[PDB]
């Protein structure tokens, strides 16, 4: 029986998000800021959902790379208050909050933001002033600029702030001159049409889909194929692992699909991951539930080694499509990635009467941007599904950012003093005079 | 035990709540009623307008296992691949065909 002639499966770790060291102030950071020439200095953060990255604007990389969550609570045991406020806690007792509105791109629990700017300012080595450079998100709603403008200049006291779009200042840092951004990231997925280094913000789309909503609906699929009862606890911080570590985006996903549980194969289209086990004519052979739940191998609830794993298998492909056919697979009412790209291409730029060349001049320079773009046959998916829109012969390219997370606090960074950037700056008495809602509009950010 | 002592040392070294910022104005204070809600922020405004519906055509998948479905339950409105995962669809627990539902995010409740 096939199943005997099969080798011994090969199984990977559970990985979670986890503590692994303390890191001090850095302050030889603080002594490089001093160094530098006047009014070229600022404190660049990357304020992402999934990590707020920060660092000096004189440098090629982040220092701090962060979870924008807090730990407080008081010890009964030794009646003092802790708090953590990144990796320090642990993601031991995770009295996790976390500052975005989960699946969103907003900041909503200003309390968590705060102690994550006090850790920020902490390990950038600050005690006593400085320029600082913030990523918002794509139409950050006003009331959240206000708050977060009101916390940068009343409480810490910052003499300058600006508000950029990550995915625009990751496109400028690889040359991105006119072009269709296309970012995919932890809490979103959006498209930016780009003019002359502006981009027509009036034209960009939001698909509300994104790497959160990937581990979440990952989790929700692994506790339905489990539904009998899997022993191990199944957290989305695990699954975002398996996203990252498994899923690949199909290059034809009905014909993989309707294939993909076939006996013969599946030996290696199904891939295990195990949890951390305490030691102590009709059948499963022709079923397909079978093949979905334990695949090519017999199974038995008497090997705690066998309990306490998860086969992938389908949702290797079917989660990454939910970017592509949203309603189909995960009903969430809106337009494929393919379907908004190539709506705005054809139909609004086009039609846009200041444009010039359009579709032509953007089809030229696709980009794609932030992490949930690093998916296997990402670029060559949204190529072939574009190029069948595109009129024959039509100059598409798709062109990947380079270290496509990193990269939007590295256009922000070299962006950071130039007098584009030092004339969008806020001082706090233009603060004090507009209040937070007011921003200078620039190529980078909001209007 | 020593294990117990290193861990209570490693707790104490990475706590933030043992240090003075001094950086902080300590007079601002802040309104407790900021952590609004997107909801309540946008109830408020009486952009977030870049969300686009779509009308192509839905392939139908099976709601137990993904694979293309031919077939909608009348029943539990759960689409299935074919008549093995029909006999599982009405074999479910009592509340478990609402949760297959719910990853598509179809609700009857
Ligand atoms: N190699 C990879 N392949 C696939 N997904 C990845 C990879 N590396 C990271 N991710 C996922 O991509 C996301 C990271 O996105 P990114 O860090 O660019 O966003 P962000 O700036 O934190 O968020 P946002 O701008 O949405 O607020 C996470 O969901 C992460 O799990
Ligand atoms: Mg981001």
């Amino acid at each position: 029986e096939p199943w005997k002639r099969l080798p011994p499966p090969t199984v990977y770790p559970v990985k979670e998000a986890r503590f692994e060291k303390y890191i001090p102030p850095q302050l030889d950071g603080r002594e490089r800021a001093l160094a530098q020439p006047p009014g070229q200095v600022a404190i660049v953060i990357d304020n992402g959902s999934h990590s707020v990255r920060a660092g000096w604007n004189f440098e090629d990389k982040p220092r701090l790379a962060i979870p924008p969550i807090m730990s407080k609570y008081r010890d009964r045991k030794m009646g003092k208050t802790f708090s953590f406020a990144g990796s320090d806690c642990y993601a031991a007792r995770s009295h996790i909050r976390n500052a975005f509105e989960a699946g969103t791109g907003i900041v909503s629990n200003w309390d968590v933001m705060e102690h994550v700017l006090d850790y920020v300012f902490v390990k950038l080595g600050m005690n006593e002033d400085m320029p600082i450079v913030m990523t918002e998100a794509v139409a950050n709603l006003p009331y959240s600029r206000k708050s977060m403008s009101e916390i940068i200049f009343e409480c810490y006291g910052a003499p300058s702030l600006v508000y950029g779009i990550d995915s625009l200042f990751s496109f400028r840092h690889n040359q991105g001159q006119t072009g269709l951004v296309v970012s995919s990231s932890y809490s979103a997925t959006h498209v930016i049409p780009v003019y002359n280094r502006k981009a027509l913000l009036s034209q960009a789309i939001r698909l509300n889909w994104g790497g959160w909503h990937m581990a979440e609906y990952m989790l929700k699929l692994l506790k339905l194929k489990y539904y009998t009862g899997f022993p191990g606890k199944l957290n989305s911080s695990q699954t975002e692992h398996m996203v990252r570590d498994f899923c690949y985006v199909s290059l034809d996903y009905d014909r993989e699909l309707a294939g993909y549980l076939d006996w013969t194969g599946l030996e290696d289209r199904e891939r295990i991951v195990q949890y951390p086990y305490t030691e102590e004519q009709r059948d499963w052979s022709k079923s397909l539930l079978h093949a979905f739940r334990y695949g090519p191998r017999p199974f038995d609830p008497s090997s705690q080694a066998e309990t306490h794993r998860v086969h992938l298998n389908v949702e290797r492909i079917r989660v990454p499509e939910v970017l592509f056919q949203p309603a189909a697979i995960a009903g969430v009412d809106q337009a494929g990635l393919v379907e908004i790209a190539g709506d705005i291409l054809c139909q609004r730029l086009p039609s846009l009467p200041g444009i010039q060349d359009a579709p032509d001049a953007f089809l030229r320079d696709v980009f794609l941007t932030g992490g949930n773009t690093l998916f296997q046959n990402f670029d060559e998916r949204l190529r072939q599904g574009l190029m069948a829109l595109l009129p024959v012969g039509a100059p598409l390219r798709v062109r990947r950012a380079q270290d496509a997370i990193l990269d939007a606090w590295r256009g922000a960074a070299g962006w950071a003093c130039t007098e584009e950037a030092k004339a969008a700056w806020i001082t706090r008495e233009e603060y004090l005079e507009k209040g937070g809602e007011y921003i200078k509009e620039h190529d980078l950010g909001n209007a | 035990q020593s294990a117990q002592a290193a861990h209570q040392a490693l707790v104490e070294q990475l706590d933030l709540h043992s240090i003075h910022k001094t950086f902080r104005n300590p007079n601002w204070r802040p309104n407790q009623r900021r952590n609004k809600t997107i909801k309540a922020i946008l109830g408020e405004s009486q952009t977030n307008i870049e969300s686009a519906p779509s009308l192509a055509p839905m392939k139908h998948y099976c709601d137990v296992t993904g694979l293309p479905a031919p077939y909608l339950d009348p029943k539990t409105r759960l689409r299935y691949h074919n008549k093995e995962i029909f006999a599982m669809i009405r074999n479910l627990p009592q509340g478990m065909g609402e949760q297959f539902l719910e990853a598509r995010g179809a609700h009857t409740v």
